[PDB]
């Protein structure tokens, strides 16, 4: 009754038989953007049902040596379906999110993942090693679409900074002797009030092993982890040609 | 009187059959109220747990955001006096000049109408029916011509004596029902009562109709059900001499004023004998299409 | 009319509109029966009905 | 509190603790005839606990390789305690039945029986295999008894019906991973008020394994299926000696 | 103006940010107050679910 | 009488008046209309209509 779960959003579904509740960022649900805090003139456009569903995205594998990826928002979706194409036609765009991920093992396998979403997740290089070189990470670290990207340094979430503090973020965990899934509801975040949902990417999706996955010879090996994902009060104004960057 | 506790407060003897369930009126299909999204933890529409034995009760609103809309759809074709009263054939009886068969200018039916599939099939899809009907008789040459010819058609109950002849002292029908009729005429049409001794005809009867062994040579007896078997038709032309003319009749049932109970899965393989279900082992065929494989089309 | 109670849906809990033209009422046309209807008695024959949002097994 | 119960009936009590809940056939409870629709003048005689009972008949083992089998009611008691007496030593008969399936396995086995009960269920033959010949069923194969018989064609229920509608009666499912039980009760039917026991079956049980039964080498192979039924409301007219047939 | 059903009942365009929690005042570290044992079952604090 | 709502026309804003001697309207016999006409519908589809004293176009 807290375990069990049902989301219907769109056309979409998803049901889960091994929750841990419901995590609703900051403690605010997504909302339009009111009159007085809009600045852009023209009447926005907000497609619904069309766009504000479920898409499930990506599936990685869990490995005993994992280190644990990352997605951006609202880049993983800037080439799916019509909410896409809206992405594309329009120069502003604002939403919140529903995110479901997914992992099922048995009640003999362990391991505990760290779900959490943190907001303008700037990446950092490792500056040539010795930290004398300024580099900078190129277009496909920073904006990997759909496929996410792997952590090349977990501990300092590839930013300098400690995975051991992410939790100040929203965020739940997916230990497997409790639960098969992490659902994240997270309100449009930005110091604007719309945006541009090819140059800015509001905030980064982890999902991080903190305890390895074990089980022992035998049991199913393959772990997959499932990205499933659902804008919530998707808003686009400025409309021109759709363009991809 | 009645003193001891137990004998005071029992339930033997209720004759109430508590029902749990009750008919509403459902003339149109069901309409669809607007929904919207639902983002909740201990609802849970979807899962289901077929084992109980129920169907579904998740619908449309609650898997998806649907819009509202005003279903003004009839379901009067569905009833079951829209399903049954269409005539169809049950008989064909022949009436052959030089013929093995019927050379004598009459003819017995034994009242069954298991003979023919299409109609066969559509009463079997209940284990009990209680009808009228109306029953039509079309005759005409065996190549559907039309000769000038008088017919008696007479309906024997059991224990009526049936014909053995053209000239059977029992066409004096006193007290049976007959219809004389030319084949000139429009068919001859009648109307029949529920007439089974049972409060329903039933397709299906698993049980013997007498005592005693039940030995090899009286096996063809198992699922006979009497309660069922009203009785013969018979049919002659009428005089005195042999008719110029082979003849064929063929009989049309229309169900009227129908109740039925027990619906049960319908029959998949095709029939061979008239009331009895026998199925042919070494043709045993899916009951409906297949395919390669379960990823393609 | 003044007829017989012939019918083979005589004391039928759904009732029928019908013509005739003689004494027994079996001879009368099918006419349009009611449109009720009792899905749950094959659909639904539970002791304890569920709801839709619960978990039918709890 | 819908997964646990108990049956208690006579001097018999049946607990299961895995159970799916109880199906009610056709939506109505067992009842004793009425004046109205009864026709017989004699006094009927009703026994209550004496015959009003559990009786636990018969035990099939379920194997990977099994068919499927069943029984026909009230032929499976027609020799047994005193309901047997008193149905041989009366010509007419009338009752309900609650019937309850048991199988038990693990939470590592697997499988599913479909448990249910059709009315006139009347057994037909393969009509010599190329189907020219009308043969008809042996008395053992139409009253089985409390053995039972086993189904030779289950696709087709051995009576040219596919099994796969079956669910259009009165039915549950024992899915091991679910439930170890079926409660099914069953109210009188026929087309008369009462009926012979002895030249009429009013209905069937049927247990087929729909998905086979399944386990690893080690795991506990023997996984009986054991068959207990009540009948409910007897009632018996027309005495004079006692016949079997 | 507005006729179908679904659009009538749309929740599209709502700009008030519902909001779970709510500042309190807090001017002070929070007191202590007087508990007890307890020996109890169905009450259990000391158990979570991180 | 009564018959089943069975015409092509139930629910026209012209009312028709016919015969039937069956359970089915669409039996029916044709009847007569109802002399209602729009020419405008397709003679005069104008948003902004214009007199006939005045020049159409100004
Ligand atoms: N099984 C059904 N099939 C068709 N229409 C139905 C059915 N059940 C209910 N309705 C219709 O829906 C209305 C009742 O809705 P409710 O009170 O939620 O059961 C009635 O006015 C019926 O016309
Ligand atoms: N998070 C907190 N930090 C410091 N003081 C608090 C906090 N929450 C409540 N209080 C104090 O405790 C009182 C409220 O107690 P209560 O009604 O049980 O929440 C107020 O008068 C506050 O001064
Ligand atoms: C003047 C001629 C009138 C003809 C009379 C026709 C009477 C027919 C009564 C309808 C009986 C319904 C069918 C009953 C049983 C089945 O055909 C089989 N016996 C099933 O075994
Ligand atoms: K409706
Ligand atoms: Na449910
Ligand atoms: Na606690």
């Amino acid at each position: 009754s807290d375990r069990v779960a049902q989301l219907t959003i769109g056309n979409s579904t998803i049901t889960t038989q091994e929750a841990a509740n419901i995590i609703v960022g900051y403690g605010e649900w997504p909302s339009y953007c009111s009159d007085s805090d809009a600045t852009a003139v023209d009447k926005p456009t907000r497609p619904d049902v069309s766009v504000n569903r479920f898409y499930t995205l990506d599936t990685k594998l869990w490995e005993k040596s994992s280190k644990g990826w990352y997605w951006k928002f609202p880049d993983v979706l800037t080439e799916t379906g019509v909410f896409g194409q809206n992405a594309q036609f329009h120069y502003l765009y604002r939403s919140g999110f529903c995110i479901h991920v997914q992992c099922n093992a048995s009640k003999f396998h362990q391991g505990a993942l760290l779900v959490a979403v943190l907001p303008e997740y700037v990446i950092g290089t490792v500056a040539g090693g010795t930290g004398t070189e300024d580099t900078h990470p190129p277009y496909k670290q920073t904006q990997p679409g759909a496929d996410g990207f792997e952590l090349q340094h977990p501990y300092v979430l590839d930013a300098g900074i400690p995975i051991s503090q992410l939790t100040v973020c929203p965020h739940q965990w997916i230990n497997l002797r409790t639960n098969n899934c992490a659902t994240i509801i997270v309100p449009y975040i930005n110091a604007l009030p719309f945006d541009s949902a090819l140059n800015h990417c509001n905030f980064g999706l982890l999902v991080v092993p903190i305890s390895p996955l074990d089980y022992d010879q035998g049991a199913t090996p393959v772990i997959p982890i499932t990205i499933t994902l659902a804008p919530m009060c998707s808003e686009f104004a400025g409309l021109r040609q759709a363009v991809t960057q | 009187g009645d003193r001891v506790a137990d004998v005071i407060e029992s339930s033997i003897g209720d004759s109430v059959s508590r029902a749990l369930t009750h008919a509403l009126p459902a003339p149109t299909g069901q309409n669809t109220q607007v929904s919207s999204h639902r983002l909740d933890t201990g609802k849970v529409p979807a899962l289901q747990a077929a084992e109980i034995g129920a169907s579904s009760n998740a619908s449309d609103e609650s898997m998806i955001e649907t819009r509202c809309v005003l279903n003004s759809h009839s379901t009067a074709e569905t009833t079951l006096d829209s399903f049954f009263s269409r005539a169809g054939l049950v008989g064909e009886i022949d009436l052959p000049l030089k013929g093995t068969t019927n050379p004598n200018g009459y003819a017995n039916w034994d009242i069954d109408i298991t003979g023919y599939a299409q109609m066969r099939r559509k009463v079997e899809l209940f284990t009990y029916m209680r009808f009228d009907a109306e029953f039509t008789f079309v005759a005409c040459t065996p190549t559907g011509e039309v000769v000038p010819q008088l017919l008696q058609y007479m309906f024997v109950p059991p224990g009526a004596p049936k014909p053995d002849s053209r000239e059977s002292l029992a066409w004096q029908t006193a007290t049976n029902p007959s219809v004389f009729v030319k084949l000139s005429d429009p068919p001859a049409q009648v109307s029949v009562p529920f007439m089974s001794p049972a409060s329903a005809y039933q397709w299906f009867y698993d049980g013997y109709p007498t005592f005693g062994e039940h030995k090899q040579e009286k096996d063809l007896e198992y699922g006979a059900m009497p309660n069922n078997m009203m009785g013969t038709f018979s049919v002659r032309t009428v005089g005195t001499s042999k008719s110029k003319y082979p003849l064929v009749v063929r009989i049309y049932m229309r169900m009227k004023h129908v109740r039925a109970w027990i619906p049960r899965p319908m029959r998949n393989q095709n029939y061979l004998f008239k009331a009895n279900p026998n199925y042919a082992g070494n043709s045993i065929k899916p009951t409906g299409a297949s395919r390669t494989a379960i990823t393609t089309l | 009319s003044h007829e017989n109670s012939n019918s083979a849906t005589e004391g039928s809990t759904i009732n029928y509109t019908t013509i005739n033209y003689y004494k027994d009422s079996y001879a009368a046309t099918a006419g349009k029966q009611s449109l009720k209807q009792d899905p749950d008695k094959f659909a639904n024959p539970v002791k304890d009905i569920f709801t839709e949002m619960a978990a039918p097994l709890k």
